[PDB]
């Protein structure tokens, strides 16, 4: 979905120039139902930087 | 190029209590629920919207 | 580049190809050309856009192959930057190359093509500091092409590196600003070689 | 009988006693609920209206509920005044806790004569117990006065899988023939300790 591309963009925005703080993307199905919270936070956790 | 992490693709655990989460998200529904999910799991969180 | 590969009719469409000096770039479209012409459009304009269907409609051979080529986008990281600004700015970054592409698409020109390109950067793979409306045009376009490519036209986004003919000779320094970051121009032309024989292919 | 602790003779001796002060409990005429309340919102809520008291609880399974029994009449009342307060609450089941110390005396009269009969044996390796939360000693296991506990107190199930994984247990098996432990053991577990170290449940 093309509306979408400020956030990918905005993620990268961060990775060069607030370069200490961790922080992630994760790109969801649109349609499928959702994960439960849990299992992003905790594979999310795993990554020490981003 | 997209990996599948079908390798180690295991969640481990979350980083215990050392603060709060915050959720922020278009749906209020959303918000809510993920803050219903990490409340069973013992984290703290506070659900945030526009 | 186009009259080393022999395209005997072209046409210019943006503003400055009735402004600049394209004198130099018509005597080099001299060789294997036989119709040259410049539109002067206004990109920013969906009906100075559509004004190009003539192009094709005219007695000159029906159009098959466009080219948009690399755009100035200006420096801003996150600070500096907020909801005012940023729906300005990237909407300048991105009217033209979506109003052209949407029309084209709308009225035939697109399919009745063999390869459509849109200008990206590769430094907008990885991103960088400094560019954040940049990199969300880049992104945008990476989507809207494959939006169209599914759909089954001939749209590539093409992320490409620097021009080496557009480091200019007046001033090195924003190629020597990438030179330490490890991003060395090229050939335009070769850029162009190497990936413009493949869209309707592989 | 896993830890190598007691004979299957032992074994088979203890569990058909502890069967019968199992019966004695849950044909009475208590009751029990689970509410979705921490042990120190439910402690606290035991001691902020007069009007509640007469259940306890009974076990804490995981940090997001805890489980309330005795008197009937407690167990309702409870179970109303947090869904006035907005939390969610399960329908009554039957009791889980001694309702008397009579029922004590009728437990006493039974259990020690049996266990000192046991022919245990010291530990091949830590067992930890829902009455204690900690490794039992030699000289605790052989008291009738431990295994009458799990009718008198709280069933402390977080704070044992809690010492599993600080002393070093990356992986937890569930043998769930009833009560579906391997859930209970995941909620508990997997929101102490350090970041991304590893959790294997089945």
């Amino acid at each position: 979905h093309p509306a979408q591309a400020p956030l990918t963009a905005l993620f990268t925005s961060l990775v060069w120039e607030h370069p200490e703080l961790p922080c992630a993307q994760v790109d969801l199905d649109p349609a499928e139902d959702p994960p439960t919270v849990v299992s992003l936070l905790g594979q999310v956790m795993r990554l020490p930087g981003a | 190029v997209w990996h599948a992490l079908a390798e180690d693709g295991r969640p481990g655990a979350i980083g215990g209590g050392t603060g709060s989460w915050l959720v922020f998200s278009d749906d209020p529904e959303r918000a809510a629920a993920w803050c219903d999910e990490l409340a069973l799991f013992g984290v703290p969180a506070v659900a945030l919207a526009g | 580049w186009l009259a080393a590969r022999g395209a005997r009719s072209v046409v210019l469409a943006g503003a400055e190809s009735e402004r600049g000096d394209l004198a130099g770039a018509r005597t080099t479209g001299h060789a294997g050309i036989e119709r040259l012409e410049h539109v002067a459009v206004d990109l920013s304009s969906a009906a100075d856009v559509a004004r190009l269907a003539e192009l094709c409609a005219d007695g000159r051979p029906p159009l098959r192959g466009v080219l948009l080529l690399p755009q100035p986008v200006a420096g801003g990281g996150l600070d500096e930057l907020d909801g005012a600004r940023f729906g300005a700015e990237l909407a300048g970054a991105l009217r033209g190359p979506v109003e052209l592409t949407r029309r084209f698409t709308d009225v035939g020109l697109t399919g009745g093509t063999d390869f459509f390109v849109l200008s990206t950067s590769v430094v907008s793979l990885p991103g960088r500091a400094g560019t954040v409306v940049g990199s969300a045009a880049d992104a945008f376009l990476t989507a809207l092409a494959r939006h169209h490519r599914q759909a089954g036209l001939p749209v590539v986004a093409a992320a490409w590196g620097p021009w080496l003919e557009s480091v200019d000779e007046s001033d090195e320094a924003p190629a020597v600003a990438f030179a330490e970051a490890g991003v060395y121009p090229a050939p335009g032309g070769e850029m162009l070689d190497a990936l413009l024989p493949l869209p309707a292919a592989g | 009988y896993a830890a190598g602790a007691l004979s299957l003779a032992d074994g088979a001796a203890l569990v058909t006693a502890l069967g019968r002060i199992t019966e004695r409990v849950a044909t009475g005429p208590g009751a029990s609920v689970w509410v979705r309340a921490t042990e120190d919102e439910v402690r606290a809520a035991l001691s902020g209206s007069q009007e509640q008291v007469g259940a306890a609880v009974a076990a804490v399974d995981e940090p997001g509920t805890t489980v309330v029994s005795g008197d009937a009449g407690a167990v309702a009342r409870v179970a109303a005044h947090w869904r006035a307060h907005g939390r969610a609450t399960g329908a009554p089941r039957p009791a889980r806790l001694l309702l008397s110390p009579d029922d004590e005396q009728a437990a006493l009269a039974e259990l020690r004569a049996i266990v000192a009969g046991l022919a245990f044996r010291e530990p091949e390796v830590p067992l930890l117990s829902t009455v204690t939360g900690q490794p039992v000693e030699p000289a605790e296991l052989r008291s009738a006065e431990h295994w009458l506990d799990h009718l008198r107190g709280p069933t402390r199930f977080l704070d044992g899988v809690r010492r599993l994984r600080t002393d070093g247990v990356t992986r937890l098996v569930g043998l769930d023939l009833s009560g579906d432990l391997t859930g209970p053991a995941g909620r508990s577990a997997a929101g102490f300790g350090e970041p991304g170290r590893p959790l294997l449940l089945a």
